[PDB]
Protein backbone atom coordinates (compact mmCIF):
# COMPACT_ATOMS: atom_id res chain seq x y z
CA UNK A 1 0.00 0.00 0.00
CA UNK A 2 1.49 3.46 -0.76
CA UNK A 3 0.51 6.06 1.30
CA UNK A 4 -2.32 5.41 3.74
CA UNK A 5 -2.33 4.27 6.71
CA UNK A 6 -1.62 1.24 9.49
CA UNK A 7 -4.36 -0.70 10.64
CA UNK A 8 -4.79 -0.48 13.82
CA UNK A 9 -5.44 -3.26 16.25
CA UNK A 10 -8.87 -5.03 15.10
CA UNK A 11 -8.95 -2.53 11.99
CA UNK A 12 -8.72 -4.71 9.15
CA UNK A 13 -9.47 -8.15 10.57
CA UNK A 14 -10.81 -10.21 7.27
CA UNK A 15 -7.13 -9.05 5.98
CA UNK A 16 -5.46 -12.43 5.19
CA UNK A 17 -1.89 -13.15 3.92
CA UNK A 18 -0.82 -15.84 1.64
CA UNK A 19 2.81 -17.44 2.51
CA UNK A 20 5.11 -19.23 0.63
CA UNK A 21 7.61 -21.77 1.83
CA UNK A 22 10.00 -19.07 3.41
CA UNK A 23 6.72 -18.08 5.38
CA UNK A 24 6.91 -14.78 3.42
CA UNK A 25 3.99 -13.27 2.00
CA UNK A 26 3.27 -12.59 -1.86
CA UNK A 27 -0.03 -11.46 -2.01
CA UNK A 28 -3.41 -11.36 -0.08
CA UNK A 29 -6.83 -12.22 0.71
CA UNK A 30 -10.35 -11.88 2.15
CA UNK A 31 -11.67 -14.09 4.96
CA UNK A 32 -15.36 -15.03 3.71
CA UNK A 33 -16.14 -17.30 6.39
CA UNK A 34 -14.71 -19.81 8.71
CA UNK A 35 -13.19 -21.90 5.94
CA UNK A 36 -13.19 -19.53 2.75
CA UNK A 37 -10.48 -17.36 1.67
CA UNK A 38 -11.25 -14.96 -1.67
CA UNK A 39 -8.10 -14.14 -3.34
CA UNK A 40 -6.77 -13.59 -6.90
CA UNK A 41 -6.20 -16.28 -9.43
CA UNK A 42 -2.81 -14.57 -10.68
CA UNK A 43 -1.68 -15.05 -7.04
CA UNK A 44 -1.91 -18.68 -7.89
CA UNK A 45 1.14 -18.48 -10.03
CA UNK A 46 3.12 -16.69 -7.91
CA UNK A 47 4.02 -20.09 -5.57
CA UNK A 48 4.34 -23.37 -5.79
CA UNK A 49 2.77 -24.59 -2.49
CA UNK A 50 1.08 -21.81 0.11
CA UNK A 51 -0.27 -21.23 3.50
CA UNK A 52 -2.90 -18.80 4.80
CA UNK A 53 -1.76 -16.26 7.88
CA UNK A 54 -4.85 -14.63 9.56
CA UNK A 55 -4.75 -12.08 12.65
CA UNK A 56 -1.30 -10.82 11.41
CA UNK A 57 -0.09 -7.24 11.46
CA UNK A 58 3.32 -7.17 11.62
CA UNK A 59 5.51 -10.03 10.06
CA UNK A 60 8.60 -8.88 11.98
CA UNK A 61 7.40 -11.41 14.85
CA UNK A 62 5.00 -13.69 16.75
CA UNK A 63 2.40 -11.73 18.90
CA UNK A 64 0.73 -14.67 19.76
CA UNK A 65 -2.62 -13.69 17.65
CA UNK A 66 -1.63 -14.80 14.49
CA UNK A 67 -2.69 -18.12 13.09
CA UNK A 68 -1.30 -20.32 9.91
CA UNK A 69 -4.11 -22.49 7.69
CA UNK A 70 -3.28 -24.94 5.16
CA UNK A 71 -5.26 -24.95 1.88
CA UNK A 72 -7.33 -27.69 1.23
CA UNK A 73 -9.27 -27.16 -1.95
CA UNK A 74 -7.83 -24.34 -4.58
CA UNK A 75 -10.89 -22.76 -6.85
CA UNK A 76 -9.20 -21.23 -9.06
CA UNK A 77 -11.67 -19.54 -12.03
CA UNK A 78 -11.21 -21.28 -15.55
CA UNK A 79 -11.59 -18.07 -17.78
CA UNK A 80 -8.80 -16.59 -16.02
CA UNK A 81 -5.69 -15.33 -18.48
CA UNK A 82 -2.83 -13.72 -17.55
CA UNK A 83 -2.67 -11.95 -20.98
CA UNK A 84 -5.65 -9.78 -19.90
CA UNK A 85 -5.80 -10.21 -16.04
CA UNK A 86 -9.92 -10.67 -16.40
CA UNK A 87 -11.62 -13.12 -14.11
CA UNK A 88 -8.95 -12.31 -11.58
CA UNK A 89 -10.62 -14.02 -9.23
CA UNK A 90 -10.21 -17.39 -6.32
CA UNK A 91 -11.28 -19.06 -3.58
CA UNK A 92 -9.48 -20.94 -0.77
CA UNK A 93 -11.20 -23.47 1.34
CA UNK A 94 -9.17 -24.43 4.56
CA UNK A 95 -7.85 -27.87 6.08
CA UNK A 96 -9.31 -26.02 9.40
CA UNK A 97 -11.65 -23.70 10.35
CA UNK A 98 -10.36 -20.02 11.39
CA UNK A 99 -10.73 -19.15 15.06
CA UNK A 100 -13.01 -15.57 15.02
CA UNK A 101 -11.03 -13.11 17.68
CA UNK A 102 -9.32 -9.24 17.90
CA UNK A 103 -7.63 -8.92 14.44
CA UNK A 104 -9.75 -12.15 12.64
CA UNK A 105 -13.48 -11.84 11.14
CA UNK A 106 -14.83 -12.54 7.94
CA UNK A 107 -15.77 -9.70 5.87
CA UNK A 108 -19.72 -9.69 4.20
CA UNK A 109 -21.03 -10.73 1.07
CA UNK A 110 -23.07 -8.77 -0.49
CA UNK A 111 -26.52 -8.81 -3.02
CA UNK A 112 -25.42 -7.99 -6.70
CA UNK A 113 -27.76 -5.09 -7.30
CA UNK A 114 -27.76 -3.84 -3.69
CA UNK A 115 -24.10 -3.98 -3.83
CA UNK A 116 -24.18 -2.30 -6.88
CA UNK A 117 -26.75 0.48 -6.01
CA UNK A 118 -25.69 1.00 -2.83
CA UNK A 119 -22.28 0.10 -2.12
CA UNK A 120 -20.30 0.88 -5.52
CA UNK A 121 -22.16 4.03 -6.14
CA UNK A 122 -20.33 5.30 -2.47
CA UNK A 123 -17.98 7.83 -2.48
CA UNK A 124 -15.25 5.13 -1.17
CA UNK A 125 -13.94 2.05 -0.42
CA UNK A 126 -10.74 0.52 1.05
CA UNK A 127 -8.01 -1.53 0.28
CA UNK A 128 -5.21 -2.92 2.67
CA UNK A 129 -2.18 -5.52 2.37
CA UNK A 130 1.06 -6.14 2.98
CA UNK A 131 2.34 -4.68 -0.22
CA UNK A 132 4.86 -2.71 -1.41
CA UNK A 133 4.57 0.77 0.03
CA UNK A 134 6.60 2.31 -3.27
CA UNK A 135 6.45 1.12 -6.60
CA UNK A 136 10.38 -0.03 -6.69
CA UNK A 137 10.08 -0.82 -2.77
CA UNK A 138 10.08 -3.94 -0.91
CA UNK A 139 7.02 -5.89 1.17
CA UNK A 140 5.74 -4.13 3.76
CA UNK A 141 6.02 -5.76 7.23
CA UNK A 142 3.39 -3.41 8.69
CA UNK A 143 -0.28 -4.40 7.23
CA UNK A 144 -2.01 -1.28 5.56
CA UNK A 145 -5.01 0.18 4.80
CA UNK A 146 -5.78 3.21 2.24
CA UNK A 147 -9.43 4.87 1.78
CA UNK A 148 -10.02 4.68 -2.30
CA UNK A 149 -12.50 6.49 -3.95
CA UNK A 150 -14.31 5.04 -6.60
CA UNK A 151 -13.54 5.65 -9.77
CA UNK A 152 -16.34 6.76 -12.64
CA UNK A 153 -15.85 4.03 -15.50
CA UNK A 154 -15.48 6.53 -18.26
CA UNK A 155 -12.70 8.32 -16.98
CA UNK A 156 -10.92 5.05 -15.45
CA UNK A 157 -11.12 3.40 -19.22
CA UNK A 158 -9.63 6.83 -20.94
CA UNK A 159 -7.06 6.38 -18.52
CA UNK A 160 -5.64 2.69 -19.11
CA UNK A 161 -3.46 1.72 -21.96
CA UNK A 162 -4.93 -1.78 -21.24
CA UNK A 163 -8.99 -2.79 -21.50
CA UNK A 164 -11.22 -2.78 -18.21
CA UNK A 165 -13.74 -5.19 -18.64
CA UNK A 166 -17.03 -5.48 -17.24
CA UNK A 167 -15.62 -7.62 -14.49
CA UNK A 168 -13.29 -5.12 -12.98
CA UNK A 169 -13.35 -1.61 -11.60
CA UNK A 170 -11.37 1.13 -10.85
CA UNK A 171 -10.50 3.27 -7.52
CA UNK A 172 -7.58 5.73 -6.48
CA UNK A 173 -6.47 8.69 -6.94
CA UNK A 174 -5.92 10.85 -10.12
CA UNK A 175 -2.70 12.49 -9.23
CA UNK A 176 -2.52 12.08 -5.23
CA UNK A 177 0.43 9.65 -4.38
CA UNK A 178 -1.94 6.97 -2.32
CA UNK A 179 -2.68 3.47 -3.95
CA UNK A 180 -2.39 -0.52 -3.63
CA UNK A 181 0.84 -2.39 -5.51
CA UNK A 182 2.22 -5.67 -5.68
CA UNK A 183 2.61 -7.80 -2.94
CA UNK A 184 -1.28 -6.50 -2.36
CA UNK A 185 -2.75 -8.61 -5.12
CA UNK A 186 -5.76 -10.81 -4.05
CA UNK A 187 -5.96 -8.08 -0.80
CA UNK A 188 -9.67 -6.67 0.08
CA UNK A 189 -11.28 -3.85 -0.93
CA UNK A 190 -14.29 -3.42 0.85
CA UNK A 191 -17.04 -0.90 1.04
CA UNK A 192 -18.57 0.50 4.76
CA UNK A 193 -21.98 0.92 5.30
CA UNK A 194 -23.46 1.78 8.52
CA UNK A 195 -20.51 0.57 9.98
CA UNK A 196 -20.29 -2.91 8.33
CA UNK A 197 -17.94 -3.68 5.62
CA UNK A 198 -18.89 -5.69 2.58
CA UNK A 199 -16.30 -7.39 0.18
CA UNK A 200 -16.24 -5.31 -2.90
CA UNK A 201 -13.37 -6.06 -5.09
CA UNK A 202 -9.90 -8.10 -4.62
CA UNK A 203 -6.70 -6.25 -5.55
CA UNK A 204 -6.08 -7.10 -8.91
CA UNK A 205 -3.70 -5.21 -11.44
CA UNK A 206 -2.23 -1.26 -12.09
CA UNK A 207 -0.33 0.22 -14.53
CA UNK A 208 3.15 0.85 -12.01
CA UNK A 209 1.81 1.83 -8.33
CA UNK A 210 0.27 5.44 -7.88
CA UNK A 211 1.47 6.93 -11.11
CA UNK A 212 -0.15 9.72 -12.36
CA UNK A 213 -3.01 9.86 -14.65
CA UNK A 214 -3.24 6.05 -13.76
CA UNK A 215 -5.60 4.51 -11.25
CA UNK A 216 -5.71 0.98 -9.35
CA UNK A 217 -7.78 -1.71 -11.02
CA UNK A 218 -9.97 -4.09 -8.55
CA UNK A 219 -11.90 -7.69 -9.92
CA UNK A 220 -15.20 -6.24 -10.01
CA UNK A 221 -16.72 -8.82 -6.72
CA UNK A 222 -20.16 -8.15 -7.74
CA UNK A 223 -19.82 -9.98 -10.99
CA UNK A 224 -18.85 -13.30 -9.35
CA UNK A 225 -21.48 -13.40 -6.23
CA UNK A 226 -23.50 -16.26 -7.48
CA UNK A 227 -19.71 -18.42 -9.33
CA UNK A 228 -18.35 -17.02 -5.16
CA UNK A 229 -21.43 -18.82 -3.77
CA UNK A 230 -21.35 -21.88 -5.83
CA UNK A 231 -17.40 -22.79 -4.73
CA UNK A 232 -18.67 -21.90 -0.97
CA UNK A 233 -21.70 -24.42 -1.38
CA UNK A 234 -20.37 -27.14 -3.23
CA UNK B 1 -38.26 3.90 -1.93
CA UNK B 2 -34.74 1.96 -1.09
CA UNK B 3 -33.59 4.49 -2.87
CA UNK B 4 -34.18 6.36 -0.25
CA UNK B 5 -31.61 6.62 2.44
CA UNK B 6 -31.38 2.80 1.57
CA UNK B 7 -35.01 2.60 2.61
CA UNK B 8 -34.17 2.80 6.31
CA UNK B 9 -32.72 -1.07 6.24
CA UNK B 10 -29.86 -1.89 7.64
CA UNK B 11 -28.16 -3.62 5.47
CA UNK B 12 -29.87 -5.21 1.85
CA UNK B 13 -32.83 -3.34 0.79
CA UNK B 14 -35.70 -4.37 -1.90
CA UNK B 15 -38.52 -2.79 -3.51
CA UNK B 16 -41.07 -5.73 -3.31
CA UNK B 17 -44.58 -5.16 -4.18
CA UNK B 18 -43.58 -1.39 -4.53
CA UNK B 19 -42.80 -1.72 -0.74
CA UNK B 20 -39.56 -1.93 1.07
CA UNK B 21 -37.94 -5.30 2.43
CA UNK B 22 -34.87 -5.70 4.27
CA UNK B 23 -32.42 -8.71 4.39
CA UNK B 24 -29.26 -9.11 6.27
CA UNK B 25 -25.71 -11.30 5.37
CA UNK B 26 -25.15 -14.64 6.63
CA UNK B 27 -24.66 -14.40 10.78
CA UNK B 28 -27.41 -11.92 11.24
CA UNK B 29 -30.93 -12.33 12.03
CA UNK B 30 -33.25 -9.39 10.84
CA UNK B 31 -34.95 -7.39 13.84
CA UNK B 32 -38.38 -7.28 14.61
CA UNK B 33 -38.97 -4.23 13.36
CA UNK B 34 -37.78 -5.50 10.25
CA UNK B 35 -35.13 -3.25 9.28
CA UNK B 36 -32.24 -3.89 11.74
CA UNK B 37 -30.09 -6.85 11.02
CA UNK B 38 -28.47 -7.84 14.76
CA UNK B 39 -25.61 -10.13 14.82
CA UNK B 40 -26.13 -14.00 16.03
CA UNK B 41 -22.26 -14.28 16.93
CA UNK B 42 -19.52 -12.77 18.88
CA UNK B 43 -18.24 -12.18 15.48
CA UNK B 44 -20.89 -10.96 12.78
CA UNK B 45 -19.20 -10.31 9.44
CA UNK B 46 -18.23 -7.23 8.37
CA UNK B 47 -17.27 -5.80 12.30
CA UNK B 48 -14.06 -4.29 12.96
CA UNK B 49 -12.62 -6.24 16.25
CA UNK B 50 -12.76 -3.94 19.87
CA UNK B 51 -11.72 -6.71 21.61
N1 LIG C 1 -3.23 -0.67 -7.64
C1 LIG C 1 -2.09 -0.90 -8.20
N2 LIG C 1 -1.37 0.11 -8.69
C2 LIG C 1 -1.58 -2.32 -8.29
C3 LIG C 1 -2.21 -3.36 -7.50
C4 LIG C 1 -1.75 -4.73 -7.56
C5 LIG C 1 -0.64 -5.08 -8.41
C6 LIG C 1 -0.16 -6.56 -8.46
N3 LIG C 1 -0.68 -7.21 -9.69
C7 LIG C 1 0.04 -7.10 -10.82
O1 LIG C 1 1.11 -6.49 -10.84
C8 LIG C 1 -0.45 -7.70 -12.14
N4 LIG C 1 0.55 -7.35 -13.18
C9 LIG C 1 0.49 -6.03 -13.68
O2 LIG C 1 -0.32 -5.20 -13.28
C10 LIG C 1 1.47 -5.55 -14.71
C11 LIG C 1 0.95 -5.57 -16.16
O3 LIG C 1 -0.12 -4.61 -16.29
C12 LIG C 1 -0.66 -4.49 -17.63
C13 LIG C 1 -1.76 -5.49 -18.02
C14 LIG C 1 -1.41 -6.56 -18.95
C15 LIG C 1 -2.39 -7.52 -19.37
C16 LIG C 1 -3.73 -7.42 -18.87
C17 LIG C 1 -4.09 -6.37 -17.93
C18 LIG C 1 -3.11 -5.40 -17.51
N5 LIG C 1 1.77 -4.13 -14.41
S1 LIG C 1 3.08 -3.59 -13.55
O4 LIG C 1 3.02 -2.14 -13.49
O5 LIG C 1 4.25 -4.25 -14.09
C19 LIG C 1 2.77 -4.19 -11.86
C20 LIG C 1 3.87 -3.82 -10.85
C21 LIG C 1 3.86 -2.54 -10.19
C22 LIG C 1 4.90 -2.19 -9.25
C23 LIG C 1 5.95 -3.14 -8.95
C24 LIG C 1 5.96 -4.43 -9.61
C25 LIG C 1 4.93 -4.77 -10.55
C26 LIG C 1 0.00 -4.03 -9.21
C27 LIG C 1 -0.47 -2.67 -9.14
CA1 LIG D 1 3.07 -10.80 13.80
CA1 LIG E 1 -3.04 8.04 -9.63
Amino acid sequence: IVGGQECKDGECPWQALLINEENEGFCGGTILSEFYILTAAHCLYQAKRFKVRVGDRNTEQEEGGEAVHEVEVVIKHNRFTKETYDFDIAVLRLKTPITFRMNVAPACLPERDWAESTLMTQKTGIVSGFGRTHEKGRQSTRLKMLEVPYVDRNSCKLSSSFIITQNMFCAGYDTKQEDACQGDSGGPHVTRFKDTYFVTGIVSWGEGCARKGKYGIYTKVTAFLKWIDRSMKT
Amino acid sequence: LCSLDNGDCDQFCHEEQNSVVCSCARGYTLADNGKACIPTGPYPCGKQTLE
